[PDB]
Formats: C-alpha cells, sequence, structure tokens
C-alpha cells in the first residue's frame, strides 16, 4: 500500500524519546541541591521536571 | 533386651552377593521374599511389648504387599526362563 | 502465605493492580507472537502467514495468562516486605541508629603510587 | 609447547571416559557385589554415623 | 538509551518483512541513519559524567567507544555481500538478524550502569558469534574453532560470577558503579590474591596475553566469508575495557603481584610480532598484528598514573579501525584469487592501480606516522611507562622496529612483476571494493583535527 | 486394552499423590511401594527380549531400594515411638534413609542402573514417565530436610555431577545421552538441599520442562545420533533450529533460561561462605557441555543426507504442548525474580 | 548557542538527577545488609517466623479418663 | 572419622614431625587400600583365590606417597625457617611426581603428579589459614 | 465454502470473549477493593 | 512438597494412628503414655529449632 515497511520505523525514535521523558517526573524527588542546582525561585526548574 | 539382637543379625540376610547372585536367580529372589520376617517380626515386637494397640494392624500390612509385590516380580522370572529354561543370572545382554 | 493452596488470597485487593501497557504483558505473547509464526513453519505450512485462527488464539492466551499471573507476583513481593519492616520495627535492639560523622575523622590507607 | 600443556586436558579426560564405560560392561552380578562395598564403606568412613 | 535499542530492534523486522532482493539496500539505508541518533544526545559531558537513568548511563565515562560500535554494522552488508548471495533468502534473512542480534548487546554493554548487567551481557555474546563461525566457514578446520572459541572465553569467566556475587553481599551493593564512594582496600592474604586473580583472568583470556591466545588465530584464519563477523570480532576483543572500570578501584592497592602480567606480556609484545614474519597465510599475518599492539594496553592499564589512559583509550580505537580495515583488503583480493596463500597473488599494483593507495594508507598506520592518532596514542604510553622504570624504552623501543619491517613486507610483496598464469583478476575493483574500503581512512585520519573527542577522563 | 492404559497411567500419580499428601511413615511406604507395582507393565508393551531383561534389572533394583527404607522406618519406631514425618531422631535411621533412598534417584553411586534401563527399553514413547520418579522422593527430602549427616548428601552429590558427566562423552545412542546428564542435574538440586531448600524446586521445575521438551522433540522417528543427521534435509529444517535452541540452553548460557538455576543457586551457596565448593561444581558442568556441542555438530552441518529418502507425506504425531515449551524453556530468564518467592 | 538549547540540558539535570537516583539506591544497600544480619543469622533463637519448624500438634492429644488407674 | 585427620592436625603441624608423618604416611596407604579393595566389586578377576593379592600388586602404593609427603615436611618442619608459609607446606606435594614415576614408567605422570598434586597441597593450609569453609550454614 | 470444522471455530473467539470479560470482571471489581479496604 | 490438605478441608486420612496417646478404642493406655502428654506439652508453641536446646 503506502509502504508501512519504510520510514514508518524511524517513528520508533520519538516513540522512544518520549519514554526517556516518562521517567523525569518520577526522578524529580530532588529539587534541592547546593551546586546550583537551585530550583530556587524560578519558572525553570518548574519546567522539565 | 537380647531378642533385639536376634533377630537383627538375621536381617543381615541381605547379603548382596547372595541377593543378586550367583546363578539360580531363584535363590536370590528367595532371600528377598524372606527378607521379610526380619522386617515383620522385628516390628511385631516393638509394637507388641509396649501396648500401642493401634499400629497393631501395621504388621498385617507389612505382609499384604510383601506377598502381593514379591509375587509380581516372580512373574518376570518366568519370562526370563521361558525363553531360556535356565535363569542363570549370567545373562547380561543389554549392556553398559 | 496464609489461606494455604490459594492462588491469591482476599488481601490482594489493596494492590494497584498491574494493568496493561506494561512492556512485559506486551512482551508476553510477543514471545508467543513469535511462537505462532513457528506453529506454521514446522509442518511446511508453508504460509509464514497461515490461517489467522491459528495465527491468533495464541496472542489471546498468553497476555491473558501472563496478566492473570502478574497480579499475584507483585503481591508476593509486597507480603515479603510487609513481614520485614514489621519485624524490623520491633526488636529495635537488633537495629541500631548509626551516628553522623565523616570528614575530619576517617583516615583511609593511604597508598598512592 | 603451548598446545601440549592445555590440549593435554583433552586427551586426559577423554581417556577416563573409556574407563567408566568399557570396564563396566555387563554381568548383573558385578554391579550388585559393588553396591555392597559402598553400603558398608559408608559405615566405617566418616561422620555418617556421627 | 531506548532512543537506541528501540530503533535498532525496530530494525529487526525491517528486513524479513520486506520483499525479495530489495532486502540488502532496505536495511543498509536505515542502518546508516541511526548514526545521527548515535551522536545525537551523546558527546555531552565532559565533566561530572552523564547518567540519564537508573540502570543506564549510556556512555558518559569519557569512553565514548559506542559510536564505532554503531559504525561497523552497516559496514558489514557492504562487506558481507560477496559469496553470501549464493544461498537462499530465508537463510539470508537469518544472517542479517543474528548479526543485528549481536549489535543489540554491544549497545547494552558499554553502558550497563553496573557490574552485574555487564557480566550476563559480557557472556551474552558467544551465542551469536559462535553460530557465525561454524556455519558459513570455508575449511573443515572450522569445527574446532567452534570449541576453542568457547572453553576459554567461558572457561574462566565463571569465576567472575563466583566473585561478583561475593562482592554484592560483602560490601553494600554493586548495583551501581557510580557509587563507589565507599570502597575499602584489599591489603593481603592468601585469599585476596585469588579475589584479585578471579576478578581479572577472565578479561585476559579475551585480549590475549602471550599465553592463552592459542585460540585467536584459530578462529580468524578460518572464519566467515567477508570477515563478515571477523570485523565484529575485532570489536569484541577490545571491548575488554571493563578492566578500566574495575582495576581503577575495587582492589586498588594490590599492585604487589602486577609483575607476572607485566614481564609476561611485555616480552611477548617484542615476541609474537616476530613470529609473524615468516607466515605463509595472509589472514594469519594480520591476526598476529592484532595481538601485538593490542597487548600493549595491558601494560598501559595495570600501571596507574594517567597519561596512560590518555594513551590507552586512543589505542582501543586506534587499531579498532586499521586492524579492522586490513581484514577488508585481504578479503577482497581473495574474492578474485581463491588461495589465501600470500605468495600466490603477486604482480599486482599494475592491474589494480587505484587500490595501490589503499594498501599504502593502511600499512602506513601501523608504521604510525606522527600526525595520526596512532602515535599520539602510543606516545602517551611511552611517556608514563617510561617513568615506571627507565628500561622499558628498550623492548617497547624494539617493538617500534620489528613492526616496521613487519608491515612493509606485506605491501612490498605485492609490488613485483607477475603476469604469471592468472586469467582471473579482471574486475577492476567495482565500487563496493573501493567504497567499503573507504569509510575507514576518511573517518580515521579525520579525527586528528579535533582529537579531544578520543580521550579518557584521566 | 485402551481403557485400562488410562487406568494404569492414572494410578501412577495416585501412587505419588499419597506420597506428597500424608503425615504418616506407613503411607510413604505404601505410597511409592505401588509404583514399582504399577510401573512395570508400561515397559512391556511390545513384549521384546530387552524390556523383559530390562524391567527385571529395574525391578530388583527398586525392590531393595524400597525394602531398606522400611528398615529405617522401624528403627525410630523403637526410639521415640512416634511416627509422622520429621527429623529421624537417630543417626542409623537417616544414614540408612538417604543413602538407601539415593537408589530411586540414582545418585553418584547406585547408577549402573539408569543407563541399563533407559537404554533399550523398546518403548521410547515414554520414558518421559521417568520424570515422575524424580518427583516422588524429593517430596520426602523436603520434609526430612533438617536431619542429614551433611557430610554425605554432598559426597553423593559431588561424586555424581562428575560421574554422570564423564559417563556420556563416550556415548552415541541418544537415549543414553539423556540418561546420562540426568544424573548430572541430580547433582545440583541435592547439593543445595541443606541450605535454603527452596531454590531446589526451582531447579526441579526448570528441569522437568527442559528434559520434557527434548523427548517430545525426539519423537518423530529419531533414535541414534546418525539418524539425527538425516533430519534437516528430510523431515523439516524448522525442527533443527529447535534442537539447537534447547540442547545449548540445557547446559545453559546466560541469555537463555538454562542459566537460571545456577545464577540463583550460587547466590545461595555463597553467602554461606562456602566458595570452594561451588566452583568445582560450577566448573565441572562445563565438560558436561561437550556432549551437546558435538551433538549439535550433527544436525546443522548437513552431514550426508541419508540416501535417496523421499518423505512427501506430512505428519500426524501428537506434538501436544511442544508448541509452547521452547518459549518457556528459553525466554523465561528476562522475566522472573519470582521463582524464589513464588514457590516458597 | 543554537544547539545546546535545541537538544540537551545543563547541571539542572545531569547534575541533581544523580541526587535523584541515589536515594533509589542507598535504601537498597540498607536492606541488603539487614537480611544477612537476620536471615543467615537468626539464629539460635529461631525466633521470628523464618527458621520455624513443625514440632507436634497438641490439639490431637486426649485428656479423658482412660481406663487403668496408673499410666 | 573427622577423627584421624583432625587428630593429626591438632597434633604437630609445624613441630613434632614424627608422629604426624608416621600418621600421614600410614593414612595415605590406608586410603590406597580402599581403592584396591573396591576394584574387586566393580572389576572382576581371574587369578583365583591368590589373585586378589596379585591384583593389589598394582596398588602396592598410596601408602608410599603418603609417607613421603609427610616425610618432606617431617624433614623440613623447622628446617631453614617456618615451613608454615603457603609456598612451603607445598613441598610435600611435588616429591609426589617422583613417587609415581618410581612406581611405574616415566615421562607422562611424574611431572603432573608433582605439578597438580603440588598445586592442590598449599590450598589446604591456605584454606584454614584465612578461615575458609567448604560445607557451611548461615 | 471453506471447510474448517465450523464446530469449534468461534469457540476460541467466544472463549476469549469470556476471559477478558471475566478478567476485567475481577479487575474492575478488585480495583475499588484496595480503596474499599484502604 | 507437603501440602497438608487434611488441614484445609475436613477429612482425616490418618492423624489418629500417629502418636502413642490419642484414643485406643476402649480407653486403655500404653506403658509410657503418661510421659507423652508431658513431652508434647513442652514443645508446641515452640518452632522446634530451639526445642532441641
Ligand atoms: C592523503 C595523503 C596524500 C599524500 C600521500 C599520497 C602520495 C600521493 C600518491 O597518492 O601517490 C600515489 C602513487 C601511486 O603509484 P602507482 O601505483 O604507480 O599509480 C597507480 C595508479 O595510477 C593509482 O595511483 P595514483 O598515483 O594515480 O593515485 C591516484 C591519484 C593520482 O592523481 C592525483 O591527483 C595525485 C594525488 C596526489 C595528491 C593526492 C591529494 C593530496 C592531498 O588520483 C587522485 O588523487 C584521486 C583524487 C583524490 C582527491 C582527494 C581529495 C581529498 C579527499 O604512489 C603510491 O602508491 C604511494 C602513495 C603514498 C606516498 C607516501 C605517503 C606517506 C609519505
Ligand atoms: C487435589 C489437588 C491435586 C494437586 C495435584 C496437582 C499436580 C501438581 C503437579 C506439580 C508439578 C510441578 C510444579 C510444582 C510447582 C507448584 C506451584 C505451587 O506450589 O503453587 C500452587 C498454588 C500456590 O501455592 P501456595 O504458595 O499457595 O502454597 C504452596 C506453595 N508450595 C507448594 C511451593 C509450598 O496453589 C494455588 O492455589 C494456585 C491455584
Ligand atoms: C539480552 C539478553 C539478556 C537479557 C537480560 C535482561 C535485559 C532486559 C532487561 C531490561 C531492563 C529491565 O530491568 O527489565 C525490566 C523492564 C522494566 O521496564 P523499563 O521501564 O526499565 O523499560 C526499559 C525497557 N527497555 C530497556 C527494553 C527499553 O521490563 C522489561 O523487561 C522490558 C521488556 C523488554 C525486555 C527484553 C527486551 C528484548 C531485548 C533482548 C532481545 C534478545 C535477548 C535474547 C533473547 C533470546
Ligand atoms: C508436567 C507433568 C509431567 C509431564 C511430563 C510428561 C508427561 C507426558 C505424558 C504423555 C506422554 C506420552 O506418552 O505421549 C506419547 C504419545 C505417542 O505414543 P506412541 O507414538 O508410541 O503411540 C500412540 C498410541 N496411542 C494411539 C494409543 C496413543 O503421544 C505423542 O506422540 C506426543 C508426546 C506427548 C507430548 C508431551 C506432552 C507435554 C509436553 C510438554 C510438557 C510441558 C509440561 C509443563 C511444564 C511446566
Ligand atoms: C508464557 C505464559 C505462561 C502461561 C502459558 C499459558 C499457556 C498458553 C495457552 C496457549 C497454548 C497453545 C496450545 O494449547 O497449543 C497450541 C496448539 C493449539 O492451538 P489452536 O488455536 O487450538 O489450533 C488448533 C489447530 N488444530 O496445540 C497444538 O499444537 C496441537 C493441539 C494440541 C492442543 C493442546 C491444547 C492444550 C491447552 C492447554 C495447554 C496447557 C499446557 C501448556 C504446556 C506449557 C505450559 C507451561
Ligand atoms: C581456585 C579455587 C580456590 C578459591 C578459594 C576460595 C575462594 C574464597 O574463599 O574467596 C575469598 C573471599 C570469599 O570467601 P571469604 O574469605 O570467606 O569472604 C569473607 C566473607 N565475609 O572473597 C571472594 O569472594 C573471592 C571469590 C571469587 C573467587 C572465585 C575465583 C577463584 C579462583 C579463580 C581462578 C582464576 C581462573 C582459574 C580457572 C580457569 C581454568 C579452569
Ligand atoms: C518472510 C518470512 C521468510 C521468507 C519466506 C519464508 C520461506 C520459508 O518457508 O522458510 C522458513 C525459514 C526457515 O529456515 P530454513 O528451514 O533454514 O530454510 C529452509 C526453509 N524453506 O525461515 C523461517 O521462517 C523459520 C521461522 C523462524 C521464526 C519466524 C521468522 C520468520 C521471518 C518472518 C516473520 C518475522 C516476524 C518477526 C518480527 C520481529 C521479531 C524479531
Amino acid at each position: 500500500r503506502d509502504h508501512w515497511v519504510h520510514v514508518l520505523v524511524p517513528m520508533g525514535f520519538v516513540f522512544g524519546y518520549y519514554l526517556d521523558r516518562k521517567n523525569d517526573e518520577k526522578l524529580t524527588a530532588f529539587r534541592n541541591k547546593s551546586l546550583l542546582y537551585k530550583r530556587e525561585l524560578k519558572p525553570n526548574e518548574e519546567v522539565t521536571w | 533386651s537380647m531378642v533385639y539382637m536376634n533377630i537383627m543379625m538375621a536381617f543381615t540376610v541381605s547379603l548382596v552377593g547372595l541377593l543378586m547372585y550367583r546363578s539360580h536367580l531363584m535363590s536370590s529372589l528367595l532371600c528377598l521374599e524372606g527378607m521379610m520376617l526380619s522386617l515383620f517380626v522385628m516390628a511385631a515386637l516393638t509394637i507388641l511389648n509396649s501396648h500401642f494397640t493401634l499400629a497393631s494392624m501395621m504388621p498385617i500390612i507389612l505382609l499384604v504387599f510383601a506377598a502381593c509385590e514379591a509375587a509380581l516380580g516372580l512373574s518376570l522370572l518366568v519370562m526370563v526362563s521361558n525363553t531360556y529354561g535356565t535363569d542363570y543370572v549370567q545373562n547380561l545382554n543389554l549392556l553398559q | 502465605g496464609r489461606a494455604t493452596f490459594q492462588f491469591l488470597p482476599d488481601e490482594a485487593r489493596s494492590l494497584p493492580p498491574p494493568k496493561l501497557t506494561d512492556p512485559r504483558l506486551a512482551f508476553v505473547g510477543f514471545l508467543g507472537y513469535c511462537s505462532g509464526l513457528i506453529d506454521n513453519a514446522i509442518r511446511r505450512r508453508p504460509v509464514l502467514l497461515a490461517g489467522l485462527h491459528r495465527q491468533l488464539l495464541y496472542i489471546t492466551s498468553f497476555v491473558f495468562v501472563g496478566y492473570y499471573l502478574l497480579k499475584r507476583q507483585d503481591y508476593m513481593y509486597a507480603v515479603r516486605d510487609h513481614d520485614m519492616f514489621s519485624y524490623i520495627k520491633s526488636h529495635p535492639e537488633d537495629f541500631p541508629e548509626k551516628d553522623k560523622k565523616t570528614y575530619g575523622e576517617v583516615f583511609e590507607e593511604f597508598h598512592p603510587v | 609447547w603451548l598446545e601440549a600443556i592445555l590440549p593435554k586436558t583433552i586427551s586426559l579426560a577423554q581417556m577416563k571416559a573409556s574407563t567408566l564405560v568399557t570396564n563396566q560392561k555387563g554381568l548383573i552380578k558385578l554391579y550388585f557385589l559393588s553396591f555392597l562395598i559402598t553400603i558398608l564403606i559408608s559405615m566405617i568412613l566418616f561422620n555418617f554415623h556421627e | 538509551m531506548l532512543k537506541y535499542i528501540i530503533p535498532t530492534i525496530m530494525l529487526m523486522p525491517l528486513t524479513w518483512l520486506s520483499k525479495n532482493n530489495m532486502i540488502w539496500v532496505n536495511s543498509t539505508a536505515h542502518s546508516l541513519l541511526i548514526s545521527f541518533t548515535s551522536l545525537l544526545l551523546m558527546n555531552q559531558f565532559g565533566d561530572n559524567s552523564l547518567n540519564f537513568s537508573l540502570l543506564f548511563f549510556s556512555d558518559s565515562l569519557s569512553t565514548p567507544l559506542l559510536i564505532l560500535t554503531m559504525w561497523l554494522l552497516p559496514l558489514m552488508l557492504m562487506a558481507s555481500q560477496h559469496h553470501l548471495s549464493k544461498e537462499n533468502l530465508t537463510r539470508k534473512k537469518l544472517f542479517i538478524t543474528m548479526l543485528i542480534s549481536l549489535q543489540l548487546f554491544l549497545i547494552m554493554t558499554f553502558t550497563a550502569m553496573e557490574l552485574i548487567l555487564f557480566y550476563i551481557l559480557f557472556e551474552a555474546t558467544l551465542v551469536p558469534t559462535l553460530i557465525i563461525i561454524t556455519r558459513w566457514g570455508n575449511q573443515t578446520e572450522r569445527l574446532n574453532a567452534g570449541l576453542y572459541f568457547l572453553f576459554y572465553t567461558l572457561a574462566g569467566s565463571l569465576p567472575l560470577l563466583v566473585a561478583l556475587i561475593y562482592i554484592q553481599n560483602t560490601v553494600g551493593s554493586l548495583n551501581f558503579l557510580m557509587l563507589q564512594y565507599w570502597v575499602q582496600p584489599v591489603h593481603n592474604s592468601w585469599s585476596n590474591v585469588f579475589m584479585w586473580l578471579a576478578c581479572m583472568m577472565a578479561f585476559m583470556v579475551k585480549m590475549p596475553l602471550y599465553g592463552l591466545h592459542l585460540w585467536l588465530p584459530k578462529a580468524h584464519v578460518e572464519a566467515p566469508i567477508a570477515g563478515s563477523m571477523v570485523l565484529a570480532a575485532v570489536l569484541l576483543k577490545l571491548g575488554g575495557y571493563g578492566m578500566l572500570r574495575i582495576t581503577l578501584i575495587l582492589n586498588p592497592m594490590t599492585d604487589f603481584m602486577a609483575y607476572p602480567f607485566i614481564m609476561l606480556s611485555l616480552w611477548g609484545m617484542i615476541m609474537t610480532s616476530s613470529i609473524c614474519l615468516r607466515q605463509t597465510d595472509l589472514k594469519s599475518l594480520i591476526a598476529y598484528s592484532s595481538v601485538s599492539h593490542m597487548a600493549l594496553v595491558i601494560v598501559a592499564i595495570l600501571i596507574q598514573t594517567p597519561w596512560s589512559y590518555m594513551g590507552a583509550t586512543a589505542l582501543m580505537i586506534a587499531h579498532g579501525l586499521t586492524s579492522s580495515m586490513l581484514f577488508c583488503l585481504a578479503n577482497s583480493n581473495y574474492e578474485r584469487i581463491h588461495s589465501r596463500t600470500m605468495i600466490l597473488a603477486r604482480g599486482l599494483q599494475t592491474l589494480l592501480p587505484l587500490m595501490a593507495t589503499w594498501w599504502l594508507l593502511a600499512s602506513l598506520t601501523n608504521l604510525a606516522l606522527p600526525p595520526t592518532i596512532n602515535l599520539i596514542g602510543e606516545l602517551f604510553v611511552v611517556m608514563s611507562t617510561f617513568s615506571w622504570s627507565n628500561i622499558t624504552i628498550i623492548l617497547m623501543g624494539v617493538n617500534m622496529v620489528i613492526t616496521a619491517l613487519y608491515s612493509l613486507y606485506m605491501l612490498i610483496m605485492t609490488q613485483r612483476g607477475k603476469y604469471t598464469y592468472h586469467i582471473n583478476n579482471i574486475s577492476p575493483s567495482f565500487t563496493r571494493e573501493n567504497a567499503l574500503m573507504s569509510l575507514h581512512i576518511l573517518p580515521l585520519l579525520l579525527l586528528t583535527l579535533n582529537p579531544k573527542i578520543i580521550l579518557g577522563p584521566l | 486394552n485402551p481403557i485400562i492404559f488410562i487406568i494404569i497411567l492414572l494410578t501412577i500419580m495416585l501412587g505419588t499423590i499419597i506420597v506428597m499428601i500424608s503425615s504418616h511413615w506407613l503411607l510413604v511406604w505404601i505410597g511409592f511401594e505401588m509404583n514399582m507395582l504399577a510401573i512395570i507393565p508400561i515397559m512391556m508393551k511390545n513384549h521384546n527380549p530387552r524390556a523383559t531383561e530390562a524391567s527385571t534389572k529395574y525391578f530388583l533394583t527398586q525392590s531393595t531400594a524400597s525394602m531398606l527404607l522400611m528398615m529405617a522406618v522401624i528403627i525410630n519406631l523403637m526410639f521415640s515411638g512416634q511416627w509422622t514425618v520429621m527429623k529421624l531422631f537417630n543417626p542409623m535411621a537417616s544414614m540408612l534413609m538417604t543413602m538407601a533412598l539415593a537408589m530411586k534417584l540414582g545418585m553418584a553411586p547406585f547408577h549402573f542402573w539408569v543407563p541399563e534401563v533407559t537404554q533399550g527399553i523398546p518403548l521410547s514413547s515414554g520414558l518421559i514417565l521417568l520424570t515422575w520418579q524424580k518427583l516422588a522422593p524429593m517430596s520426602v527430602l523436603y520434609q526430612i530436610f533438617p536431619s542429614i549427616n551433611l557430610n554425605l548428601i554432598l559426597t553423593l552429590s559431588v561424586l555424581s555431577i562428575l560421574i554422570g558427566g564423564w559417563g556420556g562423552l563416550n556415548q552415541t545412542q541418544l537415549r543414553k545421552i539423556m540418561a546420562y546428564s540426568s544424573i548430572a542435574h541430580m547433582g545440583w538440586m541435592t547439593a543445595v538441599l541443606p541450605y535454603n531448600p527452596t531454590m531446589t524446586l526451582l531447579n526441579l521445575i526448570i528441569y522437568i520442562i527442559m528434559t520434557s521438551t527434548m523427548f517430545t522433540m525426539f519423537m518423530a522417528n529419531s533414535t541414534t545420533t546418525t539418524l539425527s543427521l538425516s533430519h534437516t534435509w528430510n523431515k523439516t529444517p524448522i525442527m533443527t533450529v529447535l534442537i539447537l535452541a534447547t540442547l545449548l540452553s540445557m547446559g545453559g548460557l546466560p541469555p537463555l533460561s538454562g542459566f537460571m538455576p545456577k545464577w540463583m543457586i550460587i547466590q545461595e551457596m555463597t553467602k554461606n561462605n562456602s566458595i570452594i565448593l561451588p566452583t568445582f561444581m560450577a566448573i565441572t558442568a562445563l565438560l558436561n557441555l561437550y556432549f551437546y556441542m558435538r551433538l549439535t555438530y550433527s544436525t546443522t552441518l548437513t552431514m550426508f543426507p541419508s540416501t535417496n529418502n523421499m518423505k512427501m507425506k506430512w505428519q500426524f504425531p501428537l506434538m501436544k504442548k511442544m508448541t509452547f515449551l521452547p518459549t518457556m524453556v528459553v525466554l523465561s530468564t528476562m522475566m522472573l525474580p519470582l521463582t524464589p518467592m513464588l514457590s516458597v | 548557542r543554537w544547539i545546546a538549547r535545541t537538544f540537551f540540558d545543563g547541571p539542572e539535570k545531569n547534575y541533581e538527577r544523580t541526587m535523584a537516583i541515589l536515594q533509589i539506591e542507598a535504601e537498597k544497600a540498607e536492606l541488603r545488609l539487614k537480611e544477612l544480619e537476620v536471615r543467615r543469622l537468626m539464629r539460635a533463637r529461631g525466633d521470628g517466623p523464618w527458621f520455624h519448624y513443625p514440632t507436634i500438634d497438641k490439639e490431637l492429644i486426649d485428656h479423658s479418663p482412660k481406663a487403668t488407674p496408673d499410666n | 572419622a573427622k577423627t584421624v585427620l583432625r587428630q593429626y592436625w591438632d597434633i604437630p603441624e609445624g613441630t613434632e614431625c614424627h608422629r604426624k608423618t608416621y600418621a600421614t604416611t600410614s593414612i595415605g596407604g590406608a586410603a590406597g587400600l580402599v581403592v584396591s579393595a573396591y576394584s574387586v566389586a566393580l572389576k572382576t578377576p581371574t587369578s583365583f583365590l591368590e589373585g586378589v593379592a596379585r591384583t593389589g600388586r598394582y596398588t602396592f602404593t598410596a601408602a608410599a606417597i603418603g609417607a613421603i609427603f609427610g616425610l618432606t615436611s617431617c624433614i623440613s618442619a623447622q628446617v631453614r625457617e617456618k615451613p608454615d608459609d603457603p609456598l612451603n607446606y607445598l613441598i610435600g606435594g611435588c616429591a609426589g611426581g617422583l613417587i609415581l614415576g618410581a612406581r611405574t614408567r616415566s615421562y607422562g605422570i611424574g611431572a603432573a603428579a608433582c605439578a597438580y598434586m603440588g598445586l592442590t597441597a598449599a590450598l589446604v593450609k591456605m584454606g584454614q589459614l584465612e578461615g575458609w569453609q567448604v560445607f557451611a550454614e548461615p | 465454502h471453506g471447510s474448517p470444522n465450523w464446530l469449534k471455530v468461534g469457540l476460541t473467539l467466544g472463549t476469549s470473549v469470556f476471559l477478558w470479560i471475566y478478567l476485567i470482571k475481577q479487575h474492575n471489581e478488585d480495583v475499588l477493593e484496595y480503596k474499599r479496604r484502604n | 512438597p507437603f501440602f497438608d490438605v487434611q488441614k484445609r478441608l475436613g477429612v482425616d486420612l490418618d492423624r489418629w494412628m500417629t502418636i502413642q496417646s490419642a484414643e485406643q478404642p476402649h480407653k486403655i493406655p500404653s506403658r509410657c503414655h503418661a510421659f507423652e502428654k508431658e513431652w508434647i506439652e513442652c514443645a508446641h508453641g515452640i518452632g522446634s529449632i530451639r526445642a532441641e536446646k
């Protein structure tokens, strides 16, 4: 048909690259460190975690 | 007391060279079917001199197989010496 | 544990349960999905895709069973723990509280090359 | 002299599997006498009664 | 991470799922692409190394070493194509699958986060390699290469699992390298030698000492078509790096007994290269290079004191290419003339003029002209191993002589007049002959421009 | 005829269910006394002059094997006079239990038998049933478990996994090659047994599967090694990738499941700080592998297809549950830290 | 400047993500040191329901006045 | 039982070389017998009543080796220094190669016996010396 | 006129209709039990 | 593995013949009977591994 065989597979990447983003929510447990490492007042630590 | 060392020396009736050998298998199979009475009598005293009153049937059940089963294994000893006419433990054919 | 010869007792109510889209349950029956494809190939099917009524009913079986079995596994590792802390909690005499100290204290060896 | 020492292991064992098969052939008497040595030799030897 | 294992396992049904002969080009096309992903999130730090998950830090470590591992895969199908076109497609679908089935673990290993994923994956090969050697051999001596390849590799790597399960329950948990922040030393006993000796000797039996290499030319002399898995088995060997994860720590302070591994491989380095001069079979001649200036790392690793790791890393991937590529030449020149006997092929260099400069740039990088990686990977060896004791300059200074007569004698054997009887050897190296022979010297020399990307932490 | 063969073949497990279910020394006599009574006719079916010179070398070798036991039951009826099933209260009991019970399993000695029966039973069909008799006795040893002289059950073990190893390297008939290396795997599970006796069963189930799926494969016609050469170019090649996907996994290599018992067992046998025992076991199962390699160089090397042999017909055997097992005999390693906490 | 903010992050993650997963760890070396200080060595107490064994069941005993005055 | 071996050990390890060796030399021979005697159950015979004695001719040993091994340490013991060192109690092993060589033919044993029965001596001492256990419980 | 048995065909389908139903019948029930119990 | 079904459901397979003092149909004792009810009373709530000591 449309050749599912072909480049449909590279879509496996973003499939996977999302999974590496599934964990960061459960690895949040430290927002606190002294090395700057701040998560101090900003809306930066707030994103990505 | 003493009756427990006889019969015990009797229950070394096993003696195994004379348990499988030498030929006339019927002698081997024999000292087997009389390996009982060393199991029976020995267990017909300890049950008895002290009153267990309950295991007393066990002596009966030590025969009812000892005859039933040992009478099976006689059967084969026809099949061996049917095809031969002499038992003679000296048949080895299946090897390893 | 208790209520012997039970696949799982009533106490497993409090566990999540292990619902689908976990890689294993998908993987479970995958190893069956590569099993079905065999099932043809032994006899010279020679389809390599043969009737979907054999080429399915496997995948149906595994993941159901793989699922229905994972429900108790996760349980067991819970009753393992449960029975540990509750013992670790009592007999505090067998469980000391270590002190706090490191730098300015400990010496190591000290063996450089 | 690298190949003598290690492949000596090859033709070391493969011979001892010729003494565990060849010399055991046959004679149902010959096994049975040897269970008896084993069942006594466990008496004298060691912890087995202790 | 899953960014990698998932597409490369997604490769697996990119192949059979396809049609007839489109298969080769189908997978060679994609298999290159993954190399963008290879660099993609990698070549981050640097300092305070990358660990992105619980059980994976892909490679941080400054042992990048993984980018190559993802090269050599779609260098095979350009390599392996020659005589594998002569049997069936459902078997040809296999040989591409197990070959991937290797490539999937070498991504798992080199990360491993720990010791005990390493091992079960350190032994997890030999299922895929052993099957490529025994089938699709050439001679009938192959059947013994099947055994010898085991019964060493597996022979002494079981004493790992006796030792690594001994550490797991002794001090804390080995679950993670990145926590060694508590490590006590190993002082001495008649027990601890064994511990150190058990945690070591399994690795040596891969990167050979001058003993117990008895397998290495047995498997390479007779081995699959293209060197198809012979290129891979020159990755596998150097992957004994993990001794870099241990001997840095985890019994640091026994150097006491190091000497039987120094003077044993340090006098073999001057040795087995010299038993390589009279060889009459060419794929043997290269197989003994591979011992020699590989076995120099074992005197780089045992000594502490970086400037060795500056130079020990560059070597694992130094011959990682040069020693790869030579097995690619000696393959090609064998397609046309069916003896591997070195003598027989002479009077070339007239008949294949463009392939002249291919031999040369190969045989020139064992000479190690100064600018390339090779010397800048050797001259951090000599600088620290000199300070060890001044006398190391002699033997490993001799290594730098016999190796030069070594290489040339292989080229200069192919400069002669021979017309002789050959009506064969017509093909003037159709592109794949010179295409797959490139993608080595182009990427190899190139790195010398910014050669801070091959270095350890030190 | 055909009904009873399911009455007999049912009474076996009824012979071994009274073994695992019972409190009472008498019943564990009657229990595996009626196997040696109810096994025997299965051997027969084709009435040949081997089976009948086989089951008679079996019979009287499981006759005494039992009949000693009844002597080591009635010893501790004297002392303590309490039957049931627990440590044996007296050393002449146990030492007359465990080293006269090793006859049914046969361990390091007491095997001139396992090759004399398994070879040349004309019935190869099964002969899978000689995986029951591994399962009756163990279901004593798990109970009696805290009484052994402890210098023995290892001394029959370590003289076993060795002696069953070397036994086969010299063998061709492949009913023997399974006969041998089935003493071997009786070396691992009763070497553990005093330390943490579960993680034995683990090796007991993984064993009942793997040896099971061999035979069901060895059933089409297959008999002698050089009749497994005429296999791939004749019957089906999808068969050969199977017999290579197990025989390797059965000695075991870590990506398979055959590596699963060892990998766990040594977690147990060290941590008890015996590290000089397991290497010698760990290292001896090595040359237990060189049967299988060199068995597996028979079928993938295309060795002289038999002769002009034309089998155009399809198959009608019973593969029953073979289309499962080598997805559970292989791929299960990735799955389970269950086996230590599941059966426990 | 264009790439670093297009792809990966700085020591707001690959630092103090290790902080994150070393409390998924140092609690895994707490609970493998308390088995081997309990399981392996219980010991002579056989206290906790681990090395516990069967003994005999005192339910099945009989208290009735059986017939013989002395027993 | 644990008996003999234990007795010797809790005897004269490094000193009182006489009783020890006299024991280690007699126990080796005793062990040797066992195997010779065993050879009659599994292996048969043909030289009649006296034959077993003839058979024993091949086992006319073990005892010799046992004696010698003890003797080496007996002679040594307090010799040059403490023969208690790992490398030392070795020495009793190798003389063994020579022993077997003497017993039968040459080149194809006497080294190996000296070699391997050399290698496996030291471990014993080295074993209890670090406190190793082969058969244990938690 | 394809000739399977047309006897059993659909049982395996019908059976799975039971199992998944019964599976979730135990699941959608037991999910609340955790909270009902906790 | 010892399942102990007769514990779960109701039946008695054996459990009666087991020990020296249970019933004895007309209530007649053994000689050493009186020391059973003494010795079982000792180790019951015990786990038998400390019983020996």
